[PDB]
């Protein structure tokens, strides 16, 4: 009798993590929760006396 | 895109005076008693 780790393989309903700063992946439920709700604006400020940074 | 100076930040102008010297608070010499103080 065979299954999924015998032939080396991914089983029928399985996950492959979160995606990191320098992995890929899903996205954790919160990254949803935040992204659709998320807006443009950032504001801030821009340049004081002629110098940024 | 804002400018500040000492003024804007509370603060002393680099080109500044001060309050001259009373008998009551200090400060800066008087004309006045400068002149006198060189003539006595």
């Amino acid at each position: 009798l065979l299954d999924a780790e015998d032939v080396h393989a991914a089983k029928k309903s399985h996950t492959h993590e979160v995606a990191t700063y320098t992995t890929d992946g899903f996205m954790s439920s919160f990254d949803k929760q935040k992204i659709d709700q998320l807006v443009s604006p950032e504001a801030g400020v821009t340049s004081i006396n002629g110098k940024t940074g | 895109i804002v400018d500040l100076f000492a003024s804007d930040l509370d603060a002393a102008e680099i080109n500044h005076t001060h309050a001259e010297a009373t008998t009551t608070e200090s400060g800066f010499l008087s004309i006045d008693d400068k002149e006198k103080l060189d003539a006595i």
